[PDB]
C-alpha cells in the first residue's frame, strides 16, 4: 500500500522543516543587522575588487 | 431548525399541535398485572404512541446503534441478582433503583418532547411518579439503608417538579397471592423467588400514597383484572374524561416553550442525577469510571458525536 | 487634629519619648476603636453591654501595643545612641507583637507578631528615611 | 493621555494620517501568530463538541485563520499609527522645550574616579 | 503500585458550606 | 442507518459552507488589494519610497 | 418570559451602559445606571425562589442608595459651578462621595459584602452579566474624571478589595462566589491604576471579562455550581480541563498566559510613579488569588474525584454546546501574551 | 537559536500526528537530533560571545545548560515509557508535550539576552512541572509538594520582578550586555539592601538555600522520574544562571550582604549531608545530596570570584547529570518492587551485577573522586573559600567525609549484602534503562577529557 | 464499601517476550525503538558531536592567546622592555584629579 505507507511516515519532514525554517530565520536577522558591516574600528578595511559585501 | 425561541416566535407552538387526544397516561400496577398489553391496546385505539416500559437498557436502545450494551456501561445493575441476593453488600439494590428511576425519567422527557413537537399522546406503563413504590418496597424489606432513601428522595425533589404530570392514571389492582402465582407460571426462574411482603408493600405504598397523591391533578381510572381485559371498556373509559384538574390548564404557549426547551436537552435532564452525594452504593472511583469511560468511546458509533465516526458510514465530515 | 501624629517627627528617636509614647497609644486607640466599630457592627453580640465590653477590650489592647512599640523604640534610640537605625523600630514592633501575645494568651501569636511588627515598623523608618512615598500623587 | 490631542477623531479607526505609515508585511510573525490562534481556535472547537480534529469542518478552521488575520492586519495598522503618533508627539514637544531636554555632554574615563571595591 | 487517586474522605472536605 | 435517532449534522449545511468560503476568499482578496494600494500610497506620499 | 418582554428588558439592560458612555451630563449617566439597575432585577428573580427574591433586593437596596449617593454628588456640583458635569474647580468631598459610592455599586471593598450573596442566589448566565456588563458604566464615570480622584482613597480600596478578595474565595466550596471575589479582585486592580493610567483599567477590564465569561460557560454546560461537581468533568466533559486549567492560571496572573500581563503592565506604571509598595503587596496577595485556583485545577484536571453510576448515562447522550464563542475566547485569554504591545498601546 | 527551538516546536505536531506506536521513537530520535544540532553553540573561537539577535544569545555559561537541556530530553522520555505503558496514548503524547515544552522554556531562559524574557520563562517552567508532578505522581503528597513548589517560588520571584521593573525604570534597559557596561557602584543603603535581597531570594529559594528547602525532597519523592531529572538538573542551575547574571549590577553590596547566605549554605551543607545518613528514602537521599551540593555553588557565586565561578559551572553540569542518572538508578529498583525504601531491597548486586556498576560509578561522582569534574568543582571552590577565609576548610572537609559516608551507605545497604530472597520479581535489566546510565556516565567521561568547556565565562 | 476495580497483578514482561528490550509490548516496535535509540545516541551523537567538538579550533582563542604571548616575549627580550608592565594604561591617557 502507498496512501497506508505515507498517512504515516510522512511526519519525518516536520523537525527538518523546522531546523531549515530556522536557519532562514536567522540569516532573516543577520540581515536586519547590517548598520556596522565593515564598519568597525577594529576588522574596518579597504574592500577588495568584485567583492561586493564582507559578509551577507 | 433545533428548536429554540426564533422557531416558537415563527410557528412550532404547541397548542396549535393539541387535539383531543394528545394526553399523557401511565398505566400502573404491581408486578405481572397486566399493562403493557393494555398499554399497546390504549395507544393502538386511541392513535397514541406506545413507550415500553423503561429499564437497563433504555438510554442504550434509544441512543446510538440502539442495540444494548454491556452491563458495565448501563448501570453495572442487575435486576436478577436483586432477586438472587436482594440484600447484597455491593449495593446493586439502590444502584439498580435509582438507574431505574433516571431511565424513567429520561423517558418521561423524550415522551414530553414527541407529545409537545407532534400533539401526539404517548402511553407509558411506569413513570417517575410511580417509582418510590419499590423503593419504599425495599426499605421496609432492609433491603437498603435510609441513606439511599433520602439520595432518592432529594433527586425527586429537583427533577420531578419541572415536569407536566400525566393526564390519566389507570391502576390495575390484583391481589398479592394472583400476582405470587403469576409469576410462577410466568416461570422466570430469578422472578419465583420474590417474597410477598415485597409485593404487599408495592401495593400498600400505591394505594396509601400514590393513587391518593395523583387522584389531586389526573383522573385515576382503578381497574380490576376482569375490568383490565377487553381493553375497548378502559378506552371508553378515557374517551369521556373531564380533564378539569391539574397543571395542564394553567399553560400557554410559552410554558410550553421552556418546558421543550428543558425537554429536548437530556443533559440538563439528568443534571440532578449525578449530583456528588457520596453513596458508597453508587460513588464507581476513578480507576473504575476512567477503565469504563474510554472502552465506551472506544466503542465503535461513540468516539465521536453522531455523525463523525467514519467508521460506521458518515462521509461529509471534512464539510461539516 | 495631624499636626499631633507629626509631632513624631518634629525631633529625631531618643527625645520627647512620652510625647511618642502618647502619640502612638492615640493612634493604637485609633485603630482599636475602628476595627471594634467593624466587629460589633460585623459579628454582634448577644448584649449591648457585651459589644462595648469588646470595644474596650480591642481598644485597650491595640493601645498598649502602640504605647509598648514607641516607648521601646524611644528607649533604644536613647540607650544605644543609634536613631536612625530600623532596629530600634523592629525591637519595638517586636516588644508589640509580645504585647499582642500576652493579650491573646498565644505565643505564637506573639512570635508573629514580633516578626512582622518589626519588618513592618524598620520598613516605615526605612521609608521615613529613604523618602519613600505610600500613596503618591500621579507625576509619571 | 492622546485623546485630547489636536485632530483627533472621535471613534475613527484609521483616520487617514496613517496612510504615510510603511504597511504590514502579510507574513508578518504577528498575524501568522494570530492564524495559528484561529487554527487552534478551529481545534478547540471541534474537541469540545466531540469532533475528530484536523479531519472536520476544515471551512470553519479556514474561516477562523481568515477572520484572525483580517482583524490582525487592521488592528495592527492603527497600532503602528498610535505609536508613531507617540514618538511624534514626543519628539515635538522636546524641540519645543530644549532647556527642559538638554544634552549629556558626557565625560570619559580618564576624567572620571570610579572606586574600586576589591574582591578579597 | 496504583496511581492513588482522591477517596470520598478527600471529596468530603470539599462537601461542606464553607471550606 | 446506523443511529435510531438521526442525527443532526448528518448530511452537511450547504449554506454555512457557501457562505464561509465566500467570506474567506473575499476576505483574502479585499486584504491582499488593501494591502497593495496600501503600499502605493504610502510610496507616493513619500517619493515612491 | 415572552420574547416581547425579554426584548424590552435586554435593549434596556444594553441602553442603560450606552448612555452612561455617550453622554456628556452626569445626570443622564445617572439615568442610565437606573436603566441597568432596573433591568436586571427581573432577569435575577426570573427563577422565582427566595434565594432570588433577597438577591434581588440586596441588589436593588444598595444600588438604590448609591446612586441617590451619586446623585446628590451631581446636584452639589450643580448648585456650585453652575454647571453639570465635574471640573477641576470641584470639591473633593463630592469627588470623593461619588468614587465611595461608584466603589459600592461595582462592590469594591469594604463595600463587598453583597456581591458574594447577590451571585450565589441568582443563575450564572446573569453572574456574568452582572461581573462583566454591569461593571462598565461605573468605570466610564470614573475614567472621564480620573484626574480628579483622590489616590489615597482609591489605593485603600484596591488593597483591602485585594486582600478581603483573595482571604474570601480562600474558603469557598461555591463557584459563583469564587467569581464573585475574582472580580473584587481583579476591580481593585483596575482601580489602583485609574487615575495614573486608565488606558490599563479597560485593558484589565476586557481581559478579565474575556476570562471570566468562558469559565461562566463552562459552567453552564453541566450547570456546575460547586468544587465537588467540576470535579466530575474528567467523566462527562473532559475535552474542557486543559482550557479550564489554562484560564485558571491566567486569572491567577501566571505566565506566559495573559492574566499576568494586566498585573505586570500596572506593576510597571505605578512604579513610575513610585508606587512601590502598593504595587508590592498587591502581587504578593494575588498569589494568594492563585492559590485557590490551583486547588481547584487539583480538585478538576490533575486529580480524578469519584463520580456516580448515573452519569453513564449523559456519557451515552449527546450535547450540542458549547458554542464556538467559548473556544475564541478561551485561546485569546491565554495564548495572547506574545501581543501585548498591540494590547497595551 | 531558532535552528535549536523551532524543531523542538514542531517535536510537539511530530507527538500528535503520529501513529500511537511510532510516537515514541519519532520523538526521542529527533531529540537526539536536537541535542546534536545544539554542539554548534561550542564553535566559540573568540572572546567574543554570541549574539544572533535583540532577545537570543549564548555566552560559556549558558551553552553547556543549553546542551545539558537538550540531551536530557530524550533520557526523559527513555525513562518515562516503563510507566506510562498502561496509560491512555493521549495522556502518553501530554507528558511528552510537557516535557518539550520545558525543554524548549529552558532553552530559552539560557538564550535569553533581557531578564524580562527570563522571568517570564522562568516562571513558565512551572506550569508542565506542577502538572507532571500532580497528574503522574503516585502518592496523595503530590498535591502539597506541587503547592509548595509553586509558592515558594513565586514568593521569593514577585520582588524579583519588582526589582527588574525598578531597575528598568533607572536604566532605561534590562538588556544583559548594556547592565554590563553602563553600570554604577551601588550606594550603601537599606534600600539597596533590599533591592539585592529582592534580586537573590528567587534564585536562593530556587538553589536552593538551607533554610527554605523543604520544597525540593516533597517534590522529588512525589514526582515521576523525569520531573525529579529536569528539576535536579536544571531546574536548580536556573537559580545560579540567574544569580550569575545578575550580580553585576548589585556591586559592591555582595561584599557584606553574602555573609548570611555563605553561612547557611556553608553549615546547611553539613546539616544535609548528616541528614543523608539517617534517611530511610532514597529519592530523599538524592534530594539532599544535591541541597548540600548546591550549597557550594551558592557560596562560590556568592564570593563571585574567577575559580568560584568555573567550579560551580563545573559542579552544575556534573551534579545534573549525575543527579539525574542516580534517580534513574533508583527507579530502576523502584519499578520491581515499588518502594522508596532502602532498606528493603540490599543485596542486588547477586542479580544486577552490571547495573552495580552505575551505582558505584555514580556514588563515585556524587563524592569527589578524581579526575572527575564533580571534583574539579569542589576543589577550585574549596580554594576560592580558603582564599576568603582560611577557617572554611574546616567544614568543607567534614562536609567530604559525611558525603564519602552516605554515598557508600547507599550502595552497601543497596546492593551489598544478602538478597532478599523473597523478591521474586526482580527482573534483569532492561536495555532501556542500562542505556539510559551509559548516556548519563559516558559524557561525563567525555567532559573529564575536555573540561574547558564547562569552565565558564572566568575561563 | 464504593466500588472500584482491584489493584492489578504484577506482570513478568519476560513471561511472553523473552527478547524484551524494556521499550514496548509489540516486538518489532521493542526492537526498531532500540535500534533508533542506539544509534542516535552513541553511533550519531556521541560520535560525531565528539569529533566536532575535538576538532573546534582555537577554542575561545586558547592557542592565539599563546602564540601571540611567545610573539610578544621574544620582541620584549630582544628589545630590552620587560615582560609586563604594572599599569595597563598609559598615564598619559589619565588625568587624575587635581585634589588640593
Ligand atoms: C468599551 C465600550 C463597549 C463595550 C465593551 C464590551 C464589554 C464586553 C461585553 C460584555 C460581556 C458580557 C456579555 C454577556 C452576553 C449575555 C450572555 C447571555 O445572556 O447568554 C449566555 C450564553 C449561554 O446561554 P446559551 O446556552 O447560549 O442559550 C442558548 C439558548 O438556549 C437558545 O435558545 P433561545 O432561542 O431561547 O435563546 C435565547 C435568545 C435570547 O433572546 C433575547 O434575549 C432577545 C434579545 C433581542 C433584543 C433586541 O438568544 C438567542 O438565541 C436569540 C435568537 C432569537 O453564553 C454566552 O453566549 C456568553 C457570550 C458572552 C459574550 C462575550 C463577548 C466578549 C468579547
Ligand atoms: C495583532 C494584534 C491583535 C490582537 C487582538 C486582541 C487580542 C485578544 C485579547 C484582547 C484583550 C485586550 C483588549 C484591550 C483593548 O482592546 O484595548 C483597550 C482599549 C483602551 O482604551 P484607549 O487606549 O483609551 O482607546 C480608546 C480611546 O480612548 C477612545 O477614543 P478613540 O478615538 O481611540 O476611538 C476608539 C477606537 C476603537 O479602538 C479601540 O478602542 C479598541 C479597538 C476596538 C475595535 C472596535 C470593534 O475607534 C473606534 O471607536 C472605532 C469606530 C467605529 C465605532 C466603534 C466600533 O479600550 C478601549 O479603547 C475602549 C474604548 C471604546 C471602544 C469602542
Ligand atoms: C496543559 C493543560 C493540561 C491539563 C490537563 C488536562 C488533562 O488531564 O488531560 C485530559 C485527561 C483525559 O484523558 P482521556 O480521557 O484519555 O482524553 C480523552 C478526551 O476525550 C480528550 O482527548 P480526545 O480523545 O477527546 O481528543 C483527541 C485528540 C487529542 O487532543 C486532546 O483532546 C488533548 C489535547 C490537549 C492539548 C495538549 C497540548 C499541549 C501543548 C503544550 C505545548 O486527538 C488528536 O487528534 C490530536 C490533535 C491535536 C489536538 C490539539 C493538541 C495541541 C496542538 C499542538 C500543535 C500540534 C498540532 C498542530 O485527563
Ligand atoms: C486585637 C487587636 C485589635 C486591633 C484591631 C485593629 C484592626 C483594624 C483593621 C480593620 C478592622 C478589621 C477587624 C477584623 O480583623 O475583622 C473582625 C471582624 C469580625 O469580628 P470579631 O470576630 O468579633 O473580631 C475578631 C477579632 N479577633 O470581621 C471584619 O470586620 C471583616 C471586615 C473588615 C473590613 C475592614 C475594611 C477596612 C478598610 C479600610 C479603609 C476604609
Ligand atoms: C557541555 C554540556 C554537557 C552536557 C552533556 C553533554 C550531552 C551531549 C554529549 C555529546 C557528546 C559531546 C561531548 C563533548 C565532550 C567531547 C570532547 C572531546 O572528546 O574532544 C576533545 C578531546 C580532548 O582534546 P582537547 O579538547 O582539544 O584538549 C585540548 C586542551 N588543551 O579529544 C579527545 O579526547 C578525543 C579522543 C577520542 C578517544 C575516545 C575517548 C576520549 C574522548
Ligand atoms: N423501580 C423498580 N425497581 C425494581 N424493579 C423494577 C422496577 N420497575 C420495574 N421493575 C421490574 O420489572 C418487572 C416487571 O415487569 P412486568 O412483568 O410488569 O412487565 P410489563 O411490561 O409491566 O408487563 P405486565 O404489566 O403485563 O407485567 C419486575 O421484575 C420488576 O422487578
Amino acid at each position: 500500500t502507498l496512501f497506508q505507507l505515507l498517512r504515516e511516515h510522512w511526519v519525518h519532514i516536520l523537525v527538518p522543516a523546522g531546523f531549515v525554517f530556522g536557519c532562514y530565520l536567522d540569516r532573516k536577522d543577520d540581515e536586519k543587522l547590517t548598520a556596522f558591516r565593515n564598519k568597525s574600528m577594529l576588522f574596518q578595511r579597504e574592500l577588495r575588487p568584485n567583492e561586493e559585501v564582507t559578509w551577507k | 431548525l433545533r428548536y429554540g425561541l426564533l422557531a416558537a416566535i415563527l410557528g412550532d407552538k404547541t397548542t396549535k399541535k393539541l387535539h383531543e387526544y394528545s394526553r399523557v397516561i401511565t398505566v400502573d400496577g404491581n408486578i405481572c398485572s397486566g399493562k403493557n398489553k393494555l398499554a399497546k391496546e390504549i395507544a393502538q385505539q386511541l392513535g397514541m404512541k406506545h413507550y415500553p416500559e423503561a429499564g437497563i437498557q433504555y438510554s442504550s436502545t434509544t441512543t446510538g446503534d440502539g442495540r444494548p450494551l454491556d452491563i458495565e456501561f448501563s448501570g453495572s445493575c442487575s435486576l436478577e441478582k436483586f432477586y438472587d441476593d436482594p440484600k447484597s453488600n455491593d449495593g446493586n439494590s439502590y444502584r439498580l433503583q435509582s438507574w431505574l428511576y433516571a431511565s424513567r425519567l429520561l423517558q418521561y422527557a423524550d415522551a414530553l418532547e414527541h407529545l409537545l413537537s407532534t400533539g401526539q399522546g404517548v402511553v407509558l406503563e411506569r413513570s417517575i411518579y410511580s417509582d418510590f413504590v419499590f423503593l419504599e418496597a425495599m426499605y421496609n424489606q432492609g433491603y437498603i439503608r435510609k441513606q439511599c432513601v433520602d439520595h432518592y428522595n432529594e433527586i425527586k425533589r429537583l427533577t420531578l417538579p419541572e415536569y407536566l404530570p400525566p393526564h390519566a392514571v389507570i391502576y390495575i389492582d390484583v391481589p398479592v397471592p394472583e400476582v405470587q402465582s403469576r409469576i410462577q407460571k410466568k416461570g422466570d426462574p430469578h422472578e419465583m423467588k420474590v417474597t410477598s411482603a415485597y409485593l404487599q408493600d408495592i401495593e400498600n405504598a400505591y394505594k396509601k400514597t400514590f393513587l391518593p397523591k395523583m387522584s389531586e391533578m389526573c383522573e385515576v381510572l382503578v381497574y380490576d383484572s376482569w375490568e383490565a381485559e377487553d381493553p375497548t371498556k378502559v378506552v371508553e373509559d378515557i374517551e369521556y374524561l373531564k380533564y378539569n384538574k391539574g397543571p395542564w390548564l394553567k399553560q400557554d404557549d410559552w410554558t410550553f416553550h421552556y418546558l421543550r426547551m428543558l425537554v429536548q436537552d437530556k443533559t440538563e435532564v439528568l443534571n440532578y442525577t449525578t449530583i456528588p452525594v457520596y453513596l458508597p452504593e453508587i460513588t464507581i472511583g476513578a480507576h473504575q469510571g476512567s477503565r469504563i469511560y474510554n472502552s465506551f468511546r472506544e466503542l465503535p458509533g461513540r468516539k465521536y458525536a453522531p455523525g463523525y465516526n467514519a467508521e460506521v458510514g458518515d462521509k461529509w465530515i471534512w464539510l461539516k | 487634629v495631624k499636626r499631633f501624629f507629626e509631632s513624631y517627627h518634629e525631633v529625631p528617636d531618643g527625645t520627647q519619648c512620652h510625647r511618642k509614647t502618647y502619640i502612638t497609644t492615640a493612634l493604637g486607640g485609633i485603630c482599636g476603636i475602628i476595627g471594634s466599630a467593624y466587629s460589633v457592627s460585623l459579628n454582634p453580640a448577644d448584649s449591648t453591654l457585651e459589644a462595648v465590653a469588646r470595644v474596650g477590650r480591642y481598644t485597650f489592647t491595640a493601645a498598649a501595643i502602640g504605647a509598648m512599640f514607641g516607648l521601646t523604640t524611644c528607649v533604644s534610640a536613647q540607650v544605644r545612641e543609634k536613631p536612625d537605625d530600623p532596629l530600634n523600630y523592629f525591637i519595638g514592633g517586636c516588644a508589640g507583637g509580645l504585647t499582642l501575645g500576652a493579650r491573646t494568651h498565644s505565643y505564637g501569636t506573639a512570635a508573629m507578631g514580633c516578626v512582622y511588627m518589626g519588618t513592618a515598623a524598620a520598613l516605615f523608618k526605612i521609608g521615613k528615611l529613604e523618602g519613600w512615598e505610600l500613596f503618591p500623587t500621579p507625576k509619571v | 493621555m492622546m485623546n485630547g490631542r489636536p485632530g483627533h477623531e472621535p471613534l475613527k479607526f484609521l483616520p487617514d494620517e496613517a496612510r504615510s505609515l510603511p504597511p504590514p508585511k502579510l507574513n508578518d510573525p504577528r498575524l501568522v501568530y494570530m492564524g495559528l490562534l484561529g487554527y487552534c481556535t478551529g481545534l478547540m472547537d471541534n474537541m469540545l463538541r466531540m469532533r475528530p480534529v484536523m479531519r472536520a469542518g476544515l471551512h470553519r478552521q479556514l474561516l477562523f485563520v481568515t477572520s484572525f488575520v483580517f482583524a490582525g492586519y487592521f488592528y495592527l495598522k492603527r497600532q503602528n499609527y498610535l505609536y508613531a503618533v507617540k514618538d511624534h508627539d514626543m519628539f515635538g514637544y522636546i524641540k519645543l522645550h530644549p532647556e527642559d531636554f538638554p544634552e549629556k555632554e558626557k565625560k570619559t574615563y580618564a576624567e572620571i574616579l570610579e572606586p574600586f571595591h576589591p574582591v578579597r | 503500585a496504583r496511581q492513588w487517586q482522591p477517596d470520598i474522605e478527600w471529596a468530603e472536605q470539599f462537601s461542606g458550606a464553607v471550606m | 442507518k446506523f443511529y435510531v435517532r438521526e442525527p443532526v449534522n448528518a448530511k452537511p449545511n450547504w449554506l454555512a459552507v457557501g457562505l464561509s468560503v465566500g467570506a474567506s476568499v473575499f476576505m483574502w482578496i479585499y486584504l491582499i488589494q488593501t494591502h497593495n494600494e496600501d503600499v502605493l500610497e504610502y510610496k507616493r506620499r513619500n517619493g515612491l519610497e | 418570559m415572552n420574547p416581547i418582554t425579554l426584548a424590552i428588558i435586554y435593549f434596556t439592560i444594553f441602553l442603560g451602559p450606552v448612555i452612561t458612555m455617550s453622554s456628556t451630563n452626569l445626570m443622564l449617566m445617572w439615568v442610565g445606571l437606573e436603566f441597568s439597575l432596573l433591568a436586571i432585577i427581573p432577569m435575577l428573580i426570573n427563577k422565582k425562589n427566595p434565594r432570588s427574591t433577597e438577591a434581588a433586593t440586596k441588589y436593588f437596596v444598595t444600588q438604590a442608595t448609591a446612586s441617590m449617593i451619586i446623585l446628590l454628588a451631581i446636584v452639589l456640583n450643580y448648585k456650585q459651578l453652575g454647571t453639570w458635569m465635574f471640573q477641576q474647580q470641584t470639591n473633593g468631598l463630592i469627588l470623593n462621595m461619588t468614587l465611595m459610592a461608584l466603589s459600592m455599586k461595582l462592590g469594591l471593598a469594604p463595600f463587598h459584602f453583597w456581591l458574594p450573596e447577590v451571585t450565589q442566589g441568582i443563575p450564572l448566565h446573569m453572574g456574568l452579566i452582572l461581573l462583566t456588563w454591569q461593571k462598565i458604566a461605573p468605570l466610564s464615570i470614573l475614567i472621564q474624571i480620573y484626574p480628579l480622584l483622590n489616590s489615597t482613597i482609591i489605593l485603600m480600596l484596591a488593597i483591602t478589595s485585594i486582600f478581603m478578595g483573595a482571604w474570601g474565595g480562600l474558603n469557598q466550596t461555591q463557584m459563583r462566589k469564587i467569581m464573585a471575589y475574582s472580580s473584587i479582585a481583579h476591580m481593585g486592580w483596575m482601580l489602583a491604576i485609574l487615575p495614573y493610567n486608565p488606558s490599563l483599567t479597560l485593558l484589565n477590564l476586557m481581559i478579565y471579562i474575556i476570562l471570566t465569561a468562558p469559565m461562566f460557560m463552562a459552567l453552564m454546560l453541566n450547570n456546575s455550581m460547586t468544587i465537588n461537581s467540576i470535579s466530575l468533568l474528567w467523566n462527562k466533559t473532559p475535552a474542557m480541563l486543559t482550557m479550564i486549567s489554562l484560564m485558571l492560571l491566567s486569572l491567577g496572573g501566571l505566565p506566559p498566559l495573559t492574566g499576568f500581563l494586566p498585573k505586570w503592565i500596572i506593576i510597571t506604571e505605578l512604579m513610575k510613579n513610585n508606587c512601590l509598595i502598593m504595587a508590592t503587596l498587591m502581587a504578593m496577595m494575588a498569589l494568594l488569588n492563585l492559590f485557590f485556583y490551583t486547588r481547584l485545577i487539583y480538585s478538576t484536571s490533575l486529580t480524578m474525584f469519584p463520580t456516580n453510576n448515573n452519569s453513564k448515562m449523559m456519557t451515552h447522550q449527546t450535547k450540542t454546546k458549547p458554542n464556538l464563542m467559548f473556544s475564541t475566547l478561551a485561546i485569546m485569554s491565554t495564548m495572547t501574551l506574545p501581543l501585548a504591545p498591540q494590547l497595551i498601546t | 537559536m531558532l535552528k535549536i527551538i523551532l524543531p523542538s516546536l514542531m517535536l510537539l505536531p511530530l507527538t500528535w500526528l503520529s501513529s500511537p506506536k511510532k510516537t515514541w521513537t519519532n520523538v526521542t530520535s529527533y531529540s537526539f537530533l536536537i541535542s546534536l544540532t545544539s554542539l554548534t553553540l561550542l564553535w566559540q573561537t573568540d572572546e567574543n560571545y554570541k549574539n544572533f539577535s535583540n532577545m537570543f544569545s549564548s555566552d560559556p555559561l549558558s551553552t553547556p545548560l543549553i546542551i545539558l537541556t537538550a540531551w536530557l530530553l530524550p533520557l526523559m522520555l527513555m525513562a518515562s515509557q516503563n510507566h506510562l505503558k498502561k496509560d491512555n496514548n493521549v495522556l502518553q503524547k501530554l507528558y511528552i508535550s510537557m516535557l518539550i515544552s520545558l525543554q524548549i522554556l529552558l532553552i530559552m531562559t539560557f538564550s535569553a539576552t533581557e531578564l524580562i524574557m527570563f522571568y517570564i520563562l522562568f516562571e513558565a517552567t512551572l506550569i508542565p512541572t506542577l502538572i507532571i508532578i500532580t497528574r503522574w505522581g503516585n502518592q496523595t503528597e503530590r498535591l502539597n509538594a506541587g503547592i509548595y513548589f509553586l509558592f515558594y517560588t513565586l514568593i521569593g520571584s514577585i520582588p524579583l520582578l519588582i526589582a527588574l521593573i525598578l531597575i528598568q525604570n533607572h536604566v532605561g534597559t534590562l538588556n544583559l550586555m548594556i547592565l554590563s557596561f553602563t553600570t554604577h557602584t551601588l550606594d550603601a543603603s537599606w534600600s539597596n539592601n533590599l533591592l539585592w535581597l529582592a534580586c537573590m531570594m528567587a534564585f536562593l529559594i530556587k538553589m536552593p538555600l538551607y533554610g527554605v528547602h523543604l520544597w525540593l525532597p516533597k517534590a522529588h519523592v512525589e514526582a515521576p522520574i523525569a520531573g525529579s531529572m529536569i528539576l535536579a538538573a536544571i531546574l536548580l542551575k536556573l537559580g545560579s544562571y540567574g544569580m550569575i547574571r545578575i550580580s553585576i549590577i548589585l556591586d559592591p553590596l555582595t561584599k557584606y550582604m553574602a555573609y548570611p547566605f555563605i553561612l547557611l549554605s556553608l553549615w546547611g551543607m553539613i546539616m544535609t549531608s548528616s541528614i543523608c545518613l539517617r534517611q530511610t528514602d532514597l529519592k530523599s537521599l538524592i534530594a539532599y545530596s544535591s541541597v548540600s551540593h548546591m550549597a557550594l555553588v551558592i557560596a562560590s557565586i556568592m564570593i563571585q570570584t574567577p575559580w568560584s565561578f568555573m567550579g560551580a559551572t563545573m559542579l552544575m553540569i556534573a551534579h545534573g547529570l549525575t543527579s539525574s542518572l542516580l534517580f534513574c538508578l533508583a527507579n530502576s529498583n523502584y519499578e520491581r518492587i515499588h518502594s522508596r525504601t532502602m532498606i528493603m531491597a540490599r543485596g542486588l548486586q547477586m542479580v544486577f551485577p552490571l547495573m552495580a556498576t552505575w551505582w558505584l560509578m555514580a556514588s563515585l561522582a556524587n563524592l569527589a573522586l578524581p579526575p572527575s569534574i564533580n571534583l574539579m568543582g569542589e576543589l577550585f571552590i574549596t580554594m576560592s573559600l580558603f582564599s576568603w577565609s582560611n577557617f572554611t576548610i574546616i567544614l568543607m572537609g567534614i562536609n567530604i567525609i559525611i558525603t564519602g559516608m552516605y554515598s557508600m551507605y547507599m550502595i552497601i545497604t543497596t546492593q551489598r549484602g544478602k538478597l532478599t530472597n523473597h523478591m521474586i520479581n526482580l527482573q534483569p535489566s532492561h536495555t532501556r534503562e542500562l542505556t539510559l546510565m551509559a548516556l548519563h556516565m559516558i559524557p561525563l567521561i567525555l567532559l573529564t577529557t575536555s573540561p574547558k568547556l564547562i569552565t565558564g565565562l572566568t575561563m | 464499601q464504593w466500588q472500584e476495580d482491584p489493584e492489578p497483578e504484577d506482570e513478568n514482561v519476560y513471561a511472553k517476550n523473552p527478547d524484551f528490550h524494556g521499550y514496548d509490548s509489540d516486538p518489532v516496535v521493542d526492537v526498531w525503538n532500540m535500534r533508533a535509540v542506539f544509534f542516535f545516541g552513541f553511533s550519531i551523537v556521541l560520535v560525531f558531536g565528539t569529533t566536532f567538538v575535538a576538532y573546534v579550533p582555537d577554542y575561545r582563542m586558547q592557542e592565539w592567546a599563546r602564540r601571540e604571548a611567545e610573539r610578544l616575549v621574544k620582541y620584549r627580550e630582544v628589545n630590552g622592555l620587560p615582560i609586563m608592565e604594572s599599569n595597563y594604561f598609559d598615564p598619559s591617557k589619565i588625568q587624575l584629579p587635581e585634589d588640593d
